DNA sequence: ATATATATATATATATATATATATATATAT
DNA sequence: ATATATATATATATATATATATATATATAT
């Protein structure tokens, strides 16, 4: 989102590790006082004064100095890059020395920088945890997690890049070294590099090319050509759609049998399904009669247990009408 | 804020359906109708326009739902109809933007009962314009006609305001759908369309899809990186170490 | 460098232990069937944890394993899996593939899917031991929780202004009850999810919207006619 | 030192993801992406998207913006990093 | 006796033959790849068995090479079995600044992987802008679409060499690459501290090296 | 020893007359749910009646076998589809156990409504009966 | 019908055909602790009343596994129902059944 | 190790010259005594050798061998041009009987060129040279001289022998029945090739 | 500027080898 | 006269390697 922000702004145009130390021990002191005075704790004006002020402004400015202590070595590793690529050029077998001098001193130099950052890094973590933990001790302390949150990363990130620096530039040092036992072992004189460069230069007052082999390639047979098929379909579009209504008899059915129904569980009266079922289907011709069963059953077993199901005797089928309609089922007592 | 919706639905020149527009609702579309009406089609056609690549697509039975059928065909192929046809969904976006994406099938001709797709989308089209007519031409005596993406491209071009688009490969598709809150996850690679079609498939089958709960560790969890850079680090140490002491 | 490794493993998987965990309470006791609740659990492999810590602290005990030119380093952390915790006992699969496997720290956390069926608490979701309408619920609800998922990490890529479409689909709806069937309804809308079910009888008559679909055959060939429903008349 | 608008929102872009950057790295493969972002943000296309963020990114290195370090294994095969300048002239306006 | 491999063909050759490396290096090889220490495993295969390759591939009058530098190739000779065939002059330039690059120490920093973009400026640094442009289009002067057109012949061009093995691009980045020592050979008619009018008539009657 | 075997010197297919079109062959993939499930159904029956004829010349010749089959399910059919199938097993005097979870009403056999409780901490399937409906 | 422990498998109706996934085969977790039945009764053609079946016991131990015993009973009365054979009708509200 | 036969036919000193133009894509014919029969004596094991390279030695109905690449082939591919197949179709069917009555196993460019442009539909063609030609001098020029190509590149193949001389006369090899149909009980070859090149 | 060829990666289905668990008949201790 | 341990056979299903088809990027050539 922050494109738009930028367009419509219309802007346009110390390596000692003494200081690592001496800034990380400003910190230690600074972070353990203000977790001890979070401990502590207090109402929301000391909480504020102990945890916010206090804290977050100097963590903040100090972790950020560090950052840049870490971004000034960074470019002091690219500086001496740069120099050893510029010697390299003027010494050729000579520098030798002076290159794996230089990685010597960077690589030591690297080293202590990452042996001070682990020096604290643990402690300071310690007491960051110990200020999340008596974050907790007021409701309006929101942002103070934040930063305990916040101030995380950073020192952990700051840590990381410690050990990620190295491991960039203890291979960037192989790759020189590999350079030194390739490019100028079988160049020691430079005269074949100085050669390459003129005939480059005056390559087209011989111009030769090399030979390689070229062996056929196997031709294959091309895949049929794959045709779609068309055919111009046309047909009638669609009317308007329709409408169709769904018929509520059998709610209404369903509201009737559960008022007739729940008498029986207001009164725990032992319901007998074969007897209910057998008045209650008189009164609806007989086509329907399938269409009430089920849904008085559906109201029925919802209303307690029927005690004899446990008693291993199975219940007989009793006829509930004419023409033949049967029912099986123990009389509810369990409500 | 207002989460986007699909309004409808429009299925041309299909099995059974010539040209037939379901509006889709806000919440729940039920479709109802005895064996073989052809809800499954639909269901096909929509999640067609929704993942068209080919690999991916395969409708088998209900039953037998992940079980190897060895029928070799998708089921795709005989769900369509000779000539032309399309599949395309209007969305409402959650900036009220109409967007009609869809897709172009036709079948090839010959023995193998194989496919073609084209994705397209279209923006702006005025709400007042009907997908269904706007893919049929009216020849004849209330006797409308489809017409091929060439006459559809001729046709749109030569409105206003409605930028039309078709796409060489679905990847680009997925990326503009997702552009416009159409799709929840950006399908970058093939492994992410693999997941998001599973995800679907399961859906419309319904209930535990194995490879679901088999890679559920893949499905929630997200990818790092980190992880993998610290084992490349030791693979390489490792590596040297080994070279050393042979 | 192992140590290495290891700390970073450790700290994914608390970071991810403790997102799934914050997760998990976005539901809220779905009712299907004899199911009561759905619940997905994160917890660090033992079996995975002492290799983290083999790997940690003992990685130069175990060097043999590691130096040997038989051995891949995918293969060698099979092998060294393989050595301490022997009784899982792992299958026919071949030491490359395991070790590969070994190489993703998703793998060391069991991820497994909960339920509160009846009252004998929460139980491992198996679909040998779950009815055909509980099984749907439960896999409704893992759907619905994986897009969650989606939609969450993509949150930064995506604009603030735009919430992608949710939609999805159930096929032969009729193998759910009514009582199912409206859980499947309230969560829906509660996520705001868009459904399309099917099935051959009307099994929501007053929820959203229904068509019905009848297949003609006319002159040879075959015509869908589609009508819509509705609730009362 | 010279930012025109795009190469000072691409800058904004990459002291932003820094600082919501995890460890504090910065492969190319998310510096491309992020120009990218910002060139389509501002709506100009002088060139292809590549050969603007290459351009870009070696004006801003060479600027004395960002550094470069050469990381086979990292997306991109290279590691970017916010040098004290570019720190200033991000933060001046942050 | 009879059966027995010794009859037809030594065993350390069948052997190599047999191996499951084979194919894949026989088929890249008569492509004309040429194989360095970065493919450990064909590098290793080929050292191995490094003599009853050569006298394999006599059969087919082409010569498997070595170069001092450690890295082996094909070199059909004028009754070749396998089709030959020369890089152009513009292949030259480029495998001559290739050779400079990985001699070079003021890149060191890049650490071997270079673009096409940096290898097009060292080019024209080093030629002659103009008149190598003139291979490129025989009506150009300087024009930004003809600079352009030179642009992407050089890339093609590393495409090509990529083809080869002179180069590789990165596990992910075709936009980068790293060089390999067989670029060692754009440089052999300089290797030797004499004349350069004997060496290229030496290495054209040796086949290394046909005129244009 | 394949060979040696009568039965792959055969070739067998299932054949569907679908719709206005001919004799097809029964692809899982080209019919609808219930088109698959009504077609598995009719070639179970078919193998039981070829089972049946097989065995009965090694059985005593007033032996009749029981039939009986599964359809778990079945609210996948329509009514329609559920008739036909009830009309087949009746003329081949099959019988038939069909699950339905309430959906639908088949007014012809025994019928059992089962509804699931807790009673006494332990779960417990109520059951009623009725038959005769028709 | 088919008291085979190899063959009986009550995956769920979904994933019909599909992998195992877990190892259990679904059928100890249906049963209850204690002894179980299963049985037919079937009326042949020779009109001979045959009550087939199978006891079941959840073989308690490391893993969810399952004993089943077959056996048949035949020349049964017409008027004895198999719930009253496998069960006792003691005194207390539920009856118990017999090995 | 490695078959004892497979060596044998290996070392054989016909095996570079016919691997080499296997490779190339040549097919192998009857007219090729000896290619032919080493090929007849040593396919099984060649088979398993090009099997290697994810290869399939092809010994055709009509008897000529072949490489066949597979989608993992280990020899570089390359695909022909539509006119490719299409200037093979044709000389598949003037493989034909009254052939022997027409030209005697002799055809020249100019027959391949007129049974081309009279048989070919017009669209077709202007794909050949390019679409805005329409029946020009210099479109017509252009797609002799790439029938010509075809011809020469068919001859690497081994399809076509020319008659040896700079003049364009040649003669037709039954491999080119790769091109062909498949025969049907009664079925005309020249209706069943000619319904195919339509 | 775009049609087309080429190499690579992934998903999907087939076929084969193999370990696991169960069923059946026999041997041998109780 | 019995029940448990052994050997045999079988189906299950688990995993690997193979081969196919599709999508993609992208480098060439008119
Ligand atoms: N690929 C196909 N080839 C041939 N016929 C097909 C194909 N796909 C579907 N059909 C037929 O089209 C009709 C509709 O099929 P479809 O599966 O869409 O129906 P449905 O409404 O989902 O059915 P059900 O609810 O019974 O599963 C049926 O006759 C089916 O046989
Ligand atoms: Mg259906």
């Amino acid at each position: 989102e922050l494109v738009s922000w930028a367009r419509k702004n219309d802007f346009s145009i110390e390596f000692s590790t003494l200081r690592l130390s001496m800034q990380l021990s400003i910190v230690a002191n600074e972070l353990h006082r203000a977790a001890e005075a979070a401990e502590e704790g207090g109402d929301e004006f000391h909480w504020h004064r102990n945890v916010f002020a206090p804290l977050k402004y100097s963590v903040a400015e100090i972790f950020d100095s560090i950052d840049m202590s870490q971004r000034l070595m960074d470019e002091q590793q690219n500086f001496v890059k740069e120099d050893i690529a510029a010697l390299l050029n003027q010494d050729w077998q000579a520098a030798i020395a002076n290159c794996e001098q230089l990685l010597s001193e960077t690589s030591g130099t690297l080293r202590e920088l990452q042996d001070t950052l682990e020096a604290a890094g643990d402690k300071l973590q310690a007491n960051l945890l110990r200020i999340q933990d008596a974050n907790m001790g007021s409701g309006g302390s929101e942002l103070v997690d934040k930063l305990v949150f916040d101030l995380q990363s950073k020192l952990d990130r700051i840590i990381s890049w410690g050990q990620q620096a190295i491991d960039l530039w203890i291979g960037y040092d192989r790759h020189v070294h590999k350079f030194i036992r390739t490019a100028i072992d079988m160049d020691k004189n430079r005269i074949f590099s100085q050669r390459l460069r003129q005939s480059v230069q005056h390559y087209f007052d011989n111009p030769w090319t090399l030979t390689v082999a070229n062996a056929e390639r196997l031709l294959d047979m091309r895949d049929e050509e794959l045709a779609l098929r068309n055919e111009e379909v046309t047909g009638e579009l669609p009317l308007e759609l329709e409408y169709e209504e769904f018929s509520e008899i059998n709610d209404q059915l369903a509201a009737m049998i559960e008022k007739a129904l729940l008498v029986y569980q207001q009164e725990q009266r032992p319901l007998d399904l074969g007897a209910v079922l057998r008045d209650y289907l008189a009164q609806h011709p007989l086509p329907r009669h399938f269409d009430v069963a089920r849904i008085l059953v559906d109201q029925a077993v919802r209303l307690g247990v029927a005690e004899a199901d446990f008693s291993g005797l199975p219940a007989e089928w009793l006829a509930i009408n004419d023409y033949g309609a049967k029912v099986q089922a123990h009389v509810i007592d369990t409500y | 804020i207002e989460r986007g919706k699909f309004r409808s639905l429009t299925l041309v020149n299909w099995n059974g359906f010539f040209a037939r527009t379901f509006d889709l609702d806000e919440l729940v579309t039920t479709l109802s109708g005895g064996n073989g009406a052809g809800k499954s089609t639909t269901m096909a056609a929509f999640v067609t326009a929704l993942i068209p690549d080919l690999t991916l697509l395969h409708f088998r039975n209900t039953t037998e739902a992940g079980a190897t059928s060895g029928s070799r065909d998708k089921g795709l192929h005989g769900k369509l109809r000779a000539g032309v046809c399309y599949s395309t969904l209007d969305v409402i976006n959650s900036r009220h933007q109409r967007v009609v994406v869809g897709v172009r099938l036709q079948q090839v001709a010959g023995r193998d009962r194989k496919v073609d797709i084209k994705p397209f989308m279209i923006q702006g089209l005025p709400t007042a314009i009907q997908p269904t007519q706007l893919l049929t031409e009216n020849v004849g005596e209330r006797q409308a006609r489809v017409l091929p993406l060439n006459e559809l491209k001729d046709r749109l071009d030569e409105m206003e305001g409605v930028q039309f688009k078709q796409f060489n490969s679905i990847t680009d598709y997925h990326a503009q759908m997702f552009d416009l809150g159409v799709i929840p996850k950006r399908l970058r690679s093939a492994s992410d369309r693999s997941k998001f079609y599973r995800l679907i498939e399961a859906s419309l089958y319904g209930g535990i899809s194995s490879a679901i709960t088999r890679s559920l560790r893949d499905y929630l969890l997200p990818e790092n990186s980190g992880v993998r850079k610290a084992f490349q680090d030791m693979e390489a140490a490792l590596r040297e170490n080994r070279i050393t002491l042979e | 460098s192992s140590k290495s490794v290891a700390n970073i493993i450790r700290k994914t998987i608390q970071r991810e232990q403790n997102r799934i965990r914050m997760l998990n309470q976005g539901l809220q006791a779905v009712s299907f069937g004899q199911v009561r609740g759905v619940r997905l659990n994160v917890n660090v492999r033992e079996s995975h944890a002492i290799l983290l810590d083999v790997l940690s602290e003992q990685q130069e005990q175990h060097q043999d394993l590691f130096n040997s030119q038989r051995l891949t380093f995918s293969e060698a952390m099979a092998k060294l899996y393989q050595r301490l915790n022997p009784q899982v006992d792992m299958g026919q699969r071949l030491p490359q593939t395991i070790g590969e496997e070994l190489l993703d720290y998703r793998n060391y956390l069991e991820l497994d899917v909960e339920v509160n069926r009846g009252s004998d608490g929460w139980l491992k979701a198996e679909s040998g031991a779950l009815s055909t309408g509980e099984a749907i619920g439960t896999g409704m609800s893992i759907l619905v929780m994986v897009v969650q998922s989606w939609e969450e990490e993509s949150r930064r890529l995506r604009g603030k202004d735009i919430s992608p479409c949710r939609l999805l689909f159930l096929d032969q709806a009729a193998r759910l009850d009514a009582k199912s069937i409206a859980t499947l309804f309230e969560l829906c809308e509660r996520l705001q999810m868009q459904l399309i079910i099917a099935a051959p009888e009307n099994i929501s008559p007053e929820k959203g919207t229904t068509y019905k679909l009848v297949r003609k055959v006319f002159k040879n060939h075959e015509h869908v006619h589609v009508v819509g429903l509705r609730g009362f008349g | 030192i010279s930012l025109p608008v795009e190469r000072l929102a691409f800058l904004m872009a990459i002291a932003v993801l820094n600082s919501e950057r995890l460890d504090g790295e910065m492969s190319e493969g998310e510096l491309i992406d992020a120009f990218r972002e910002v060139c389509k943000g501002f709506e100009q296309t002088a060139e292809s998207v590549a050969v603007r963020a290459n351009n870009a990114i070696n004006d801003m290195v060479r600027q004395k913006l960002l550094n470069r370090f050469t990381s086979e294994l990292a997306d991109g095969n290279a590691i970017y990093r916010l040098t004290p300048l570019g720190i200033s002239i991000s933060d001046y306006y942050i | 006796s009879s059966t027995h491999i010794e009859q037809f063909m030594p065993v350390k050759l069948a052997q190599a033959l047999a191996n499951s490396l084979f194919p894949e290096l026989d088929s890249q090889l008569r492509a004309g790849r040429h194989i360095g220490i970065d493919d450990l495993d064909n590098h290793a295969f080929l050292m191995d068995f490094q003599e009853q390759l050569e006298e394999f591939y006599a059969r087919y009058n082409v010569e498997l090479i070595r170069a001092p530098e450690g890295f082996f190739y094909l070199r059909p000779r004028s009754t070749t079995l396998i089709p030959r065939s020369v890089l152009s002059e513009l292949d030259m330039m480029v495998g001559k600044i290739l050779c400079y690059l990985y001699l070079s120490p003021e890149r060191l920093a890049n650490q071997g992987i270079f673009t096409s973009q940096e290898l097009y400026e060292e080019l024209i640094s080093l030629a002659d802008e103009g008149k190598l442009m003139k291979f490129v289009n025989q009506r150009s002067s300087g024009s930004d679409l003809d600079k352009q057109k030179l642009q992407e012949k050089v890339r093609t061009t590393l495409n090509r060499l990529r083809r080869l093995g002179m180069v590789y691009f990165l596990p992910n980045n075709n936009n980068k690459f790293t060089i390999t020592e067989a670029v060692f050979r754009f440089g052999a008619d300089v290797r030797s501290g004499d004349d350069p009018r004997e060496i290229q008539l030496r290495m054209i009657r040796d086949g290394e090296a046909m005129p244009v």
